């Protein structure tokens, strides 16, 4: 029979862990660091690309930062063929609920429905968990500015800041050092630079090895503003900040 | 060996075996005996219920299929009863649909296709019970004996459970007398009890432990327990 | 009968990695090499026609295919796992948004779609990768030219210029050599010839290179006049003939 | 398609898919429950793997089920949301069908049932999840406190807790709850609450929460400096000796 | 069909008439429209005679399972609303039936739900059901006060039921009275209105046209 | 692995012999018929004081004349009573009648084998058996009082009395000796409470054991604790007698 | 068909609803309540087909209380009303469609508004002042484009209602027996009991 | 490595399917039967061990018909061979529904053919174990068959298998080469009877009862039937008086 050849991806170990989730997550923490901080007039997305050429297209390229809404972004650390899978499926429930209440879904209700598929596939149908976790940046009017964290698991978290992928644990003490309440995000987008800056693997920490987005309320307007930025406004960002 | 090749029924072994339906037989010769024969006017069916304890009841080893057939269990009772019951239908179509009563060759026939497909599919098991069916059709008095094996075969009379090699001596040695035994049902019974003693060792056949089953030229297939039995012992 | 694998064939090892996956790359190491480079003006893709026999009719037999009038592609890995997938992708740029939009997919989603397929073989139950990376060239009015590599885990990334199999690091070294922004589309597939001409070992004409390239409009391969707005394809394979032409100026 | 038996028996006759689902409990944070006179009070711990969380946005151990009825948990958070949705649902369609709202036993017999159900079931392995369902019945003012575990199995408790160190937190409820006289009061209630968390939770003003249920959906939270209150008037109790 | 039930200070008056019929034609002067779901619960029946009676029983069925599984005695609300949905199932099948699901509860104290097969489910006090409900309606809510006596409750829900078999062709036979208390409910008795019209004309002096 | 419906080469189902294994590690569970009903006693076993014993159901009704006692992996056991009652109350709406005791039983084991991971047979979808045992106890017209124990393998067994549960071979030696075909209901009722105490670790009262009978006048009835303990009390008198 | 109402002043929605449940020759009751509380600021009247008119006012009130609950917060007006519309607009196309009207009043807290959507069986939203279900649009249409003003107070609105309800006990063929009033503002739902003469 | 011959449709690394190969043994351990080809019919014999005087004589019949014009015999395990029987029965009642015909032999074995290869292409299901012999007369002539346990099948002269088809064999082919010409239904018929006599000497120790079945366009119109009474003798003393 078949049964033979089945690894059964949905089982606990003795002292009950869910093993391919925890092996799903040991993948994760081998993808390029990506970051997430929370101010008072805004929110910061920073990623750093994991392995890259003279020749690769940065232009054309995003491997870790998406938009879901027009009021949240997530940030990827892990298999990003399955982060796409998930990307767009998290766009449709956001347009499904859109298209029913005539409202922007919820910030914590998305998040949510996104953990729940991951949970399934922990759960039944003998299927491998898709290696990714999420770092969600968004913004609706009952929570202001929010920071979700999802993984393998299907488990979710907020945070004021946090850090997904490679040497999260050293990111999370540098900024758990640094980190204030009372932030702006200028201020953070600085904080982000920085802890990523002492994180990476590599030399020097260059404009196109980054992806960097904002989630603003732009004071002449009213709106939510999200800004995914530019090569260009990376090297920017970059020597501003003290890091050429 | 052997554990390599007896994990599923859908493995042959290297000699040619299916070690899940050899181990399914097994749990009919650890079943109670029970003894089946036949003249040219009845077929009878005698089976020793075993009980748990002395404070339990001697679970019934002969299920009634229809007014002319019968059969006796040695295994899996609740196999006996899917595979029974299986029966029941089969008998009750033909007489719903055709009008005609089923053939005992026929539903021999039925059965063994029944427990066969269970032998060649992943995921099933073959049937643990083997049985023993007696009918009078339109050709006669007839017995057959059903392995989970999906074999079936008409005999004048036979033993299967445990020890029964003793019983089915004794009718291959009886033959040409019991096989006679015409017109007197009573004779026919106590050859069968006399068949089924030559399988004892433990004990001696009581009144709540026989059970004995008919079915003939006129005689509707009707069971026999306790009181009924008495005059037998 | 009925598939009864409806789990899993590749799942996480204890170090993270996704063995399944790790081996499909591995085919494709040892496929025959390809390569694509950007022009300003176009795409080229290229790759060597490893023919398996001399009795074999090497033309017969395309690497380098039409998607779309306007997207190419080629890979290195499993040939019969590239053709499938290359049915599969003709079609799934109709149903999923010719039929839909009454006009052909951009490079990139088109890619996309790609990609999802080749994802879908890395977790659905019963199935395994498929052993191939392919390299998709192509134009779109908003987007302009762009080529694209997809691997077997399904992810995928645009470059400038790159190559993939046997030798694909000697290659890439290569090219990084010779790209710049402003290479004209005869130029890269000047640079394209000189670059694959390292990885072939035996004969290195228009018989043994199939290469193709995504430029201006052919409205000679339209098949039909009458409607200005239909220019014809952009996307083009040379002929024997057209690549010899270019070797003489090696 | 995917039907594999997943939690079968072993020759010792156990199922280890569910006493591992049991284990993934014991390492889920702590969870207690104690009754009142007129009142039940449900305690959790916080971890502090990671601090740096937003508190206001990140999901709270104690769910409302329906306006009289909570469930805390201890054991994997992603499951505990399958059970807790799947409660909600059952307590809407029980209003709609009953006319009345769901009794705590009757809500608890549901949870319980769809754990159980997920340990004898192909293709599926069991909810790592064990949890404490507190309320008031419809019109009744009688605490109500039971307990569910990954087996599908359930019972009612003067108080109980679950999680890590619950062997510790046990020890002190059984050698401080009097069924004799509960605690009369929603303070003291909360009280002899925070002391069996405080055993474990090793000083944790934040690392500790706690939320009050009444009769006739009267359900609250409490916050940090109510908390903080109750834990200082608590080690003065220590230190006065 | 008559049917009739209503609530007052002793409880709950139930009364039904007994004639069933195939158009015109007479099938029945026997038939018993009122079933006892429980010791504290009755349905009253009205329409497709099978209709009434199979999902009635069903009902039956329905409450005894109520009972084992929360080992509590189901609730009137409860009870209507099983029928009441299991009905609005098969709206626009063609089921025909005018109900009335009486009885008592602790928690709801005398209770009467007016269910139809349109689906449509009423709590009330006084409702009159079938061909002949309006008969019924005209002498029933014409001498109705909250303060009836036991004794005058049941007689009017039995004058009520004669008034209707009297006037309605389709209705007739006997008068079968129920009354409902929180120990739940008292049969009194099955009336043939072949002997209870002239005792009633007699004694009453009403029926003033028929000449006797 | 190994198939769920795998014979062992015994001729034996390796998770049915599995299961039983899980059902010794049960509470104790004792039924005892009389021509005057049938009494079905249980062991509660809370595992802790701070648990509400009367919270433990391990003794159910099926129908008024049909009742039950389970030992084993009891949550197992709900979809097996919901099973009966619905067996018990549906008979009776397509017979005007009560479900005759064995019919039942019989009906509540067909469900036993109903397990595996695709069996040709019908559509078994269940992975693994039941890990209760259950001690079934009614009354009929035709066979009057009874008791049957039903197992995990489909097959049930009627019984003058019988045990099940952790002390059931040290239980059932004592129903040996002690039961006769004319005990009274009141002798039945000191029996069980009797033989619980012996196996029973805790020392047998009002609240971690239960009694239950089961007579054709009233039916199903579950003794409430008050009931019992002057039952036991009056035992401990009999006792202390000699 | 019933008489289903409902006004938005300046603080305030008010509802009204006739009383009536009649079947063939007879009116069965004459104090039936049209209308579910969705949400504690947002109330639905509803009139239409005998038995769809309830069970679809409860499986919306069912759905709005299970968001209520895993959200621990409450829809605005106008999301619930186009949760209704979209029911609606499903149910049209279905096998046996809810031939129910509904009138959703609801008090929107964040706008601090009061705000009325009357919605057909179709799934036809609007959003009006003065809304009405049935035949008696046809007298209160014109009877509130003369009478009704917006910054009217909810005892203003009151006073325009029984000016309605008088025209149609007027011009009405049908004894619909009275209305319930309810009101719903920044407070809650509450039932004006005193209307049988107010 | 080796565990090749656990599964089903596994190839081993010689290219062999190795639990085709256990079914094989399955049938060579089982009673020998045999078919002959004559100038106008076929004809069908077998081995019926008797394993006990119990047996009701002639009552267990092994020879089974397909429609009205074909005989199927077969060795190794019973029911496997019940159950291609069962399946060529509705596979002829689906062709003649169809086309009207009755189905041509060569037809009709393919059917057989392509359900008996059909179960060795996947690990769900187990090969057959009985190697069947199978004929009968039709719009042109008379064709013999035997089919083996992995699909494979052949038209033939003569054709034998089970315990003794080594003896079967021999014979068959003495027969072939004694009689170019043709041999007749009559002839067959005790030339089968002898064969299935000399062949029963590889399992001489049980006494065995023997059964014949023929289809010929002269003798039996084309139809199958089996061969009873006189005819019957007259082939077991032909046989038994060769047999010294």
């Amino acid at each position: 029979g078949s049964r033979r050849y089945d690894s059964r991806t949905t089982i606990f170990s003795p002292e009950g862990r869910l093993y391919q989730v925890e092996y799903a997550l040991e993948s994760i923490s081998h993808a390029g660091t990506a970051i997430g901080i929370m101010a008072s007039d805004g929110i910061v997305l920073a990623a750093e690309r994991k392995v890259t050429s003279t020749l690769l297209e940065q232009d054309t390229s995003t491997e870790k930062l998406y938009k879901l809404n027009d009021k949240i972004a997530v940030a990827v650390a892990g298999l990003t063929a399955d982060a796409e899978i998930l990307i767009n499926t998290a766009r449709i429930h956001a347009q499904n609920y859109l298209k029913t209440y005539n409202e922007d879904i919820p910030v914590e209700i998305l998040v949510r429905r996104l953990s729940d598929i991951k949970q399934g596939y922990t759960q039944h149908g003998g299927l491998r968990p898709f290696g990714v976790s999420f770092i969600y940046a968004g913004y609706d009017d009952r929570y202001g500015y929010q920071l979700y964290t999802s993984n393998p698991s299907g488990n979710y978290t907020g945070w004021k800041a946090i850090s997904v992928g490679a040497n999260t644990s050293a990111a999370q003490t540098l900024l758990q050092m640094d980190y204030k309440d009372d932030m702006k995000v200028d201020d953070a987008i600085e904080l982000a630079l920085k802890t990523l800056s002492k994180t990476t693997d590599s030399s020097a920490l260059t404009y196109d090895r980054l992806e960097f987005a904002t989630i603003r309320k732009g004071a002449n307007d009213g709106e939510v503003y999200q800004k995914i930025f530019k090569p260009q406004e990376i090297k920017d960002i970059l020597v501003k900040t003290g890091i050429t | 060996f052997r554990n390599n090749y007896d994990g599923d029924t859908v493995t042959f072994s290297p000699t040619g075996r299916l070690f899940q339906v050899e181990y399914a037989l097994e749990a009919i010769k650890q079943g109670s005996v029970t003894v089946g024969l036949r003249s040219n006017t009845h077929a009878v069916l005698v089976a020793l219920k075993r009980n748990a304890d002395e404070l339990s009841s001697y679970q019934k080893k002969i299920i009634k299929c229809d007014e002319h057939m019968g059969l006796s269990l040695a295994g899996l009772a609740p196999d006996a009863r899917v595979l029974s019951n299986y029966l029941r239908q089969q008998c009750n179509y033909s007489s719903l649909v055709f009008n005609r009563k089923l053939a005992v060759e026929r539903a021999g026939h039925l059965l063994c296709d029944k427990a066969q497909k269970n032998t060649q599919s992943y995921g099933g098991r073959p049937y643990g019970v083997g049985l023993l069916i007696i009918g009078y059709d339109k050709s006669g008095a007839h017995l057959l004996e059903f392995q989970p094996s999906g074999n079936v075969t008409e005999l004048y009379g036979t033993a299967i459970g445990a020890r029964s090699q003793g019983a089915k001596t004794y009718l291959e040695r009886t033959l040409d007398t019991f096989i006679k035994i015409d017109g007197n049902p009573d004779e026919l019974i106590k050859a069968g009890v006399e068949a089924i003693s030559q399988s004892l060792r433990d004990e001696s056949l009581t009144v709540d432990n026989l059970s004995i089953a008919i079915v003939g030229k006129d005689t509707p297939f009707t069971i026999y327990d306790g009181e009924a039995v008495a005059k037998y012992i | 009968m009925t598939d009864r694998y409806s789990f899993s064939l590749t799942t996480f090892s204890p170090s993270g990695k996704l063995g399944q996956i790790d081996y499909a790359l591995t085919a494709v190491k040892q496929g025959v090499t390809s390569l694509g480079i950007k022009a300003t003006n176009g795409v080229v893709i290229a790759t060597e026609k490893k023919s398996s026999s001399p009795l074999a009719m090497s033309e017969t037999l395309s690497k380098v295919s039409l998607l779309t009038p306007d997207i190419g592609a080629v890979y290195s890995g499993m040939g019969p796992d590239y053709r499938v997938l290359v049915d599969k992708s003709r079609k799934v740029a109709h149903t999923s948004y010719k039929r839909i939009y009454g006009e052909y997919p951009p490079t990139k989603l088109l890619v996309s779609e790609v990609a999802k397929i080749m994802q879908e073989a890395t977790q659905s139950g019963g199935v395994r990768p498929f052993g191939v990376s392919l390299l998709i060239a192509g134009h779109d009015e908003f987007n302009g030219f762009s080529l694209y590599q997809v691997d077997p885990s399904g992810s995928y990334f645009p470059w400038k210029a790159t190559a993939i199999g046997k030798g694909s690091v000697a290659a890439k070294t290569f090219l990084e050599k010779r790209w710049n922004d402003e290479l004209e589309l005869e130029d890269a597939i000047h640079i394209a010839l000189l670059t694959l001409k390292e990885s072939v070992e035996g004969e290195f004409n228009g018989d043994t290179i199939e290469l193709a390239i995504i430029g201006d409009e052919n409205p000679d391969l339209l098949g039909y006049t009458g409607i200005p707005t239909d220019k014809g394809p952009r996307f083009r394979k040379l002929t024997s003939q057209e690549i010899n032409d270019r070797l003489e100026a090696l | 398609g995917y039907d594999r038996a997943l939690s079968i028996f072993s020759p010792d006759g156990h199922i280890f898919q569910v006493e591992y689902a049991l284990e993934a409990v014991k390492r889920g944070t702590c969870a207690v429950g104690v009754k009142g006179k007129n009142c039940v009070v449900l305690g959790c711990e916080r971890r502090s793997t990671l601090k740096l969380q937003d508190t206001r946005i990140t999901p709270s151990k104690v769910s409302k089920i329906d306006s009289h009825v909570v469930l805390s948990f201890s054991g994997l958070n992603a499951d505990s949301r399958i059970l807790i949705e799947k409660a909600r649902v059952e307590a809407q369609s029980h209003r709609l069908t009953l006319e009345d709202p769901v009794t705590v036993e009757y809500l608890t017999r549901y949870v319980a049932g769809v754990q159980q159900r997920y340990t004898q079931s192909g293709g599926v392995r069991p909810f790592g999840v064990s949890t404490l369902i507190a309320g008031f019945d419809p019109r009744d003012d009688e605490p109500k406190l039971y307990q569910t575990e990954p087996s599908g199995i359930y019972s009612s408790w003067s108080a109980q807790t679950i999680g890590r160190n619950s062997k510790t937190v046990r020890e002190f409820l059984e050698k401080n709850y009097d069924r004799k006289e509960p605690p009369a009061t929603v303070e003291e209630c909360v009280k002899l609450t925070v002391r069996s968390l405080l055993e474990v939770v090793q000083t944790g003003a934040k690392n500790i929460e706690i939320t009050v249920v009444k009769p006739d959906s009267d359900i609250v939270a409490l916050s940090s400096e109510e908390i903080n209150q109750y834990v200082t008037q608590i080690e003065q109790e220590k230190q006065e000796q | 069909t008559t049917t009739l039930a209503f609530r007052f200070q002793g409880g709950i008056i139930v009364a039904v008439d007994s004639r069933a019929t195939a158009g015109n034609w007479v099938a029945s002067q026997t038939v018993k429209k009122v079933i006892e779901i429980n010791p504290f619960l009755l349905g009253t029946m009205a329409g497709g005679a099978a209709d009434c009676q199979f999902w009635e029983t069903w009902l039956g069925s329905q409450c005894r399972l109520h009972e084992l599984r929360e080992k509590e005695r189901i609730s009137v609300a409860a009870a209507s609303k099983i029928l009441s949905n299991l009905v609005y199932q098969y709206k626009g099948a063609g089921l025909s039936m005018g109900t009335m699901i009486c009885g008592y509860t602790r928690k709801e104290g005398p209770t009467i739900y007016y269910v139809d097969s349109d689906g449509t489910r009423l709590k009330g006090d006084i409702f009159c059901v079938g061909s002949g409900q309006t008969f019924a309606y005209g002498v029933l809510d014409s001498n109705y006060k909250w303060d009836l006596s036991v004794e005058d409750a049941l007689y009017l829900g039995k004058r009520s039921i004669l008034a209707a078999a009297h006037r309605d062709a389709y209705s007739g036979g006997s008068v079968n009275l129920y009354h409902v208390t929180e120990d739940g409910w008292i049969y009194h008795g099955n009336h043939d209105v072949g002997e209870l019209f002239w005792k009633v004309k007699e004694e009453e002096g009403s029926f003033n046209n028929v000449i006797g | 692995d190994r198939g769920v419906s795998t014979f062992s080469p015994e001729g034996r189902l390796f998770q049915v012999e599995y299961s039983l294994e899980a059902i010794k590690l049960g509470s104790t569970a004792i039924g005892i018929a009389t021509k005057e009903g049938v009494v079905l006693g249980v062991e509660k076993r809370a595992t802790s004081p701070l648990l509400e014993s009367d919270s433990i159901e391990k003794i159910v009704e099926i129908d008024r004349h049909i009742g039950c006692a389970m030992s084993g992996l009891t949550a197992d056991a709900r979809s097996m009573i919901e099973h009966a009652r619905t067996a018990a109350v549906t008979h009776n709406l397509y017979y005007d009648e009560d479900i005759n005791v064995e019919s039942l039983t019989q009906s509540v084991c067909d469900l036993a084998l109903r397990f595996g991971e695709g069996a040709s047979g019908e559509e078994r979808l269940m992975s693994r058996p039941f890990g209760v045992a259950l001690l079934i106890a009614g009354h009929d017209a035709d066979d009057g009082y009874q008791l049957f124990h039903a197992e995990p393998s489909g097959t049930f067994y009627r019984y003058n009395a019988k045990a099940i549960g952790s002390g059931s071979e040290g239980a059932q030696a004592e129903l040996l000796n002690e039961w006769h075909s004319s005990l009274t209901l009141k002798e039945a009722e000191l029996l069980v409470l009797k033989i619980l105490k012996q196996v029973m670790e805790e020392k047998l009262d009002e609240n971690n054991a239960q009694l239950s009978c089961i007579t054709k006048q009233d039916g199903f009835k579950i003794y409430d604790n008050e009931k019992t303990a002057e039952l036991i009390k009056e035992l401990k008198e009999k006792e202390a007698a000699e | 068909m019933d008489i289903i109402l409902g006004i938005r002043v300046q603080d305030s929605v008010i509802l009204a609803s006739s009383k009536a449940v009649t079947r063939g020759i007879s009116v069965l009751k004459d104090s039936d309540d049209k209308t579910r509380q969705l949400s504690p600021h947002t109330l639905m009247s509803f009139a239409g087909e005998a038995g769809d008119t309830v069970q679809f006012a409860e499986y919306i009130q069912a759905n709005i209380q299970l968001y209520s609950i895993r959200e621990d917060y409450e829809l605005s007006p106008q999301a619930v009303s186009s949760f209704v519309r979209q029911e609606l607009a499903k149910s049209i196309r279905s096998r046996r469609p809810y031939q129910v009207n509904v009138l959703i009043g609801g008090y929107d807290k964040k706008k601090n508004k009061p705000e009325l959507y009357q919605i057909d069986y179709l799934g036809t939203k609007v959003e009006l002042p003065y809304g009405a279900h049935g035949y008696s649009g046809f007298y209160t249409f014109s009877l509130l484009d003369h009478h009704y003003r917006p910054d009217m107070t909810t005892e203003e609105g009151l006073d325009l209602l029984k000016l309605c309800v008088q025209e149609l006990e007027k011009r009405m063929p049908m004894d619909f027996k009275g209305v319930i009033v309810k009101i719903v503002d920044k407070d809650g739902i509450r039932q004006v009991d005193d209307f049988q003469a107010q | 490595g080796t565990g090749y011959d656990l599964s089903n449709s596994v190839f081993s690394p010689d290219g062999r399917n190795f639990q085709v190969e256990y079914a094989v043994k399955a049938v060579e351990n089982g009673t020998t039967s045999i078919g002959i080809k004559c100038n106008d019919g076929v004809v069908f014999a077998v081995e019926k061990l008797i394993t006990s005087k119990l047996l009701v004589p002639q009552k267990n019949v092994k020879i089974q018909v397909v429609d009205r014009h074909i005989g199927c015999v077969y060795s190794g395990l019973i029911p496997d061979g019940r159950h291609l029987v069962n399946r060529g029965r509705e596979e002829a009642a689906s062709f003649k529904k169809l086309y009207k015909t009755p189905i041509p032999i060569p037809a009709f074995a393919d059917r057989l053919g392509q359900y008996v290869q059909a179960h060795t292409l996947y690990n769900s299901v187990r090969p057959f174990g009985v190697s069947t012999i199978f004929g009968g007369v039709d719009k042109n002539g008379a064709h013999l068959y035997m089919l083996e346990p992995s699909g494979s099948y052949w038209g033939y002269k003569g054709a034998a298998t089970g315990k003794g088809r080594q003896s079967a064999k021999a014979e068959l082919e003495k027969l072939v080469d004694h009689h170019p010409e043709g041999l007749s239904a009559r002839e067959a018929v005790k030339q089968a009877a002898k064969i299935i006599y000399l062949a029963h000497e590889d399992n001489k120790e049980k006494d065995f009862e023997l059964e014949i079945s023929w289809c010929s366009l002269s003798e039996t119109n084309g139809l199958h039937k089996f061969v009873k009474g006189d005819l019957l003798q007259e082939a077991i003393d032909f046989a038994q008086k060769e047999i010294n």
